[PDB]
Order: C-alpha cells, then structure tokens, then sequence
C-alpha cells in the first residue's frame, strides 16, 4: 500500500483480521519464550498494531497527496469490547 | 458477561423489587380503601335494584356500550380483557356506538374500533369516583348523546369475584320508556305527574355509573396488586439466579487472573 501511496495514488488496505495476527503473534512469542502479559498476550501487540495501522495515512501535497486508507477488522467474543485486543 | 454487568444488573433487579414490594403495599392500601367505597356504592345500588327485581323492568327489543377502566395501567388482565368482552357484545351489534371512561380501555377500543367512539371520559382512575362525578358524567350523556333517545344500554365494568380473580361484566339499564311499559309496575304506585320514570331512569343511569366505576376501580387494584405481587416474585427467582451467576463470574475472573499472575511467574530465568 505504501507503493501506491509513494507513487501519489489512492489504496484501501482491508486487513482481515487483526485478531489472528494477534493470535499468531502470540503463539510466535510464547514458542520463542518471551514472558506473556495480560490474558498470555505479548506485552508489544499494542505497540504491534500501532505500528501497522500508522502506516496508512494521506501524505501531504509534496510527498504526491498520495494515501494510503486502511479496513482493520475484529471479531468479537458475544458482543464484548471490554477484551485487551 | 463481566463482574461490571452482572453486578450493575443485579443491583438494578434488585431495586426493581424493592420497588414492586413498596408498589404492592400502597395497592393493598388503596384496595382496603377503595373496598370502602365499593361497599358503599353497592349497598346504595341494591336498594333500586331490588325495586327493579320487583319491578320487572325487562325490555324487548342501535345500542349505546360503556366501559370502564382507568388512565393507569399495570393492573394485568383487565384492559385487554374487559376489551374482549366488549369485541363480544359489540360483533353482535356493530353499529353499537361507544362511549369510554378510562384512557387503556379507550386506546385497546379505539384501534380495533375508531367508528363507534363518540365521547371519552379521562381523569379517573386517581381516586375513588364520587357521585358528583358519576352524576356529572350521566348529565353529560343526556346532554351530548341523549342516551334515553338509545333503546338499549349496556355498562361494562370489572367484577372483583376474589381478590385474586376478577371478571368483565356486563348491566343493562332500561330506558324510562321501558319503566311504564313494565309488566310488574303498576303494582307500584306512581304520580302521573310528576315525571318519576323520567328522572329515575336518571337515577337509575348514575346510580349504575357510580357502582360500575367504585367496582371496576376495586377490580383494577386488586389484579394490580396481584400483578405486583407476581412482580416482587418473579423479580426474587431472578436475583436469586443472577446471584449465583455473580458469584461464578467472580470466582472465575479472580481464578483466570490469577492463571496470568502464575505464568508469568512460570517462565522466569
């Protein structure tokens, strides 16, 4: 996505989904030993989110007005959002 | 399904039937006192209406329907079912016009029957109904619906048979036109001139006003105390389940917290 948006164009980006890219970061963390934090989670997958999500944006008129616009998708247990994720 | 949920929720139920409970003593308070008024109506109605045991007043042979609940609801079975008393008697006679005393009973009426309603009494059920204004609305009835030009009318009304049961009934009044043509009338002696039919078929109509609302009233708190009564018990059977429900929540989240507190005491150096 970021090619396009370098490029001056415009890309939705549908990301499906988040949470088994949490799943796996979690299962890739704790079969590499790192200590889990809340609910076995790795203590990062905030930071590892953040720094997906960041990376879409609409750049500015120098850089092309290129954009980059981003889908994350959850799906819940029961109708809950109270969950880390 | 968090501790936050079920607790916010228990609590809730919890002040829903503390509040039925308060709502089911001030309707057994109301109730003893609309008992009073009750007694007095009937005892009052009783001394004409075994004249009209005595005087046969039964009539032969367009038909005017008065029904009587309150403003309120919340009194269960009654609205609805005084309402299918009235689909009844009025599949008999749809032409049968209607005139309503009481807000719930006037919207079950006015949306299976919008035709019929031709007059709506309203400010009612907040206490018990005096004669002034059972008189009042029976002057009213001769004054906007000419009830006496009607051949025949029907008052349905709310029979408490127990405290716990009720029923939807039905009196007919006999016009003054009826009063002369009664088989059993000259037995009772009457003036001529004095137009005795003619105001005491006016009596008649307040009297039987007055006793079907202090009777529907009575009814109406009696099943709305029986319905506050169910309240207060279902609302218990379900804290009762709720509370379990806590509980496990609470032992639950403590103990998976504590899974989490362990493993990450489990993978140290």
């Amino acid at each position: 996505g970021e090619w396009f948006r370098d490029n001056g164009k415009h890309a939705l980006i549908v990301y499906d989904d988040l949470s088994k890219q949490a799943v796996a970061y979690r299962q890739l963390s704790l079969l590499l030993r790192r200590p889990p934090g809340r609910e076995a989670y790795p203590g990062d997958v905030f930071y590892l989110h953040s720094r997906l999500l960041e990376r879409a944006a609409k750049l500015s008129e120098k850089e092309g007005s290129g954009s980059l616009t981003a889908l994350p998708v959850i799906e819940t247990q029961g109708g809950d959002v109270s969950a880390y994720i | 399904a968090t501790l936050k949920e079920v607790e916010m929720r228990l609590k809730s139920i919890k002040n829903i039937e503390k509040i039925t409970k308060t709502m089911k003593i001030v309707a057994s308070t109301r109730l003893s006192k609309a008992e009073k008024a009750k007694i007095s109506a009937k005892k009052m109605d009783e001394a004409e209406q075994l004249f009209y045991k005595n005087a046969e007043t039964k009539n032969l042979d367009k038909e005017l329907i008065v029904a009587i609940t309150s403003d309120k609801g919340l009194c269960g079975s009654i609205h609805s079912q005084l309402a299918k008393a009235v689909r009844r008697h009025l599949n008999d006679q749809p032409n049968a016009d209607i005139v309503t005393i009481g807000d719930k009973i006037k919207m079950q009426l006015l949306r299976t029957h919008p035709n019929n309603i031709k007059l709506s009494i309203n400010g009612i059920g907040k206490d018990a109904p005096t004669f002034q204004e059972s008189a009042l609305i029976a002057d009213k009835l001769l004054s906007v619906m000419k009830a006496g030009t009607y051949p025949k009318i029907s008052i349905f009304y709310n029979d408490p048979v127990s405290s716990l049961s009720f029923e939807p009934s039905e009196k007919p009044i006999f016009n003054a036109k009826t009063i002369e043509q009664s088989p059993s009338f000259g037995k009772f002696e009457i003036d001529t001139d004095a137009n005795v039919p003619r105001d005491l078929f006016e009596y008649t109509l307040a009297n039987q006003m007055l006793t079907a609302m202090a009777q529907g009233y009575a009814a109406e708190i009696s099943a709305r105390r029986n319905a506050m009564d169910n309240a207060s018990k279902n609302a218990g059977d379900m804290i009762n389940r709720y509370s379990i429900l806590y509980n496990r929540t609470r032992q639950a989240v403590i103990t998976n917290e504590l899974v989490d507190i362990i493993t990450g005491a489990s993978s140290l150096g």
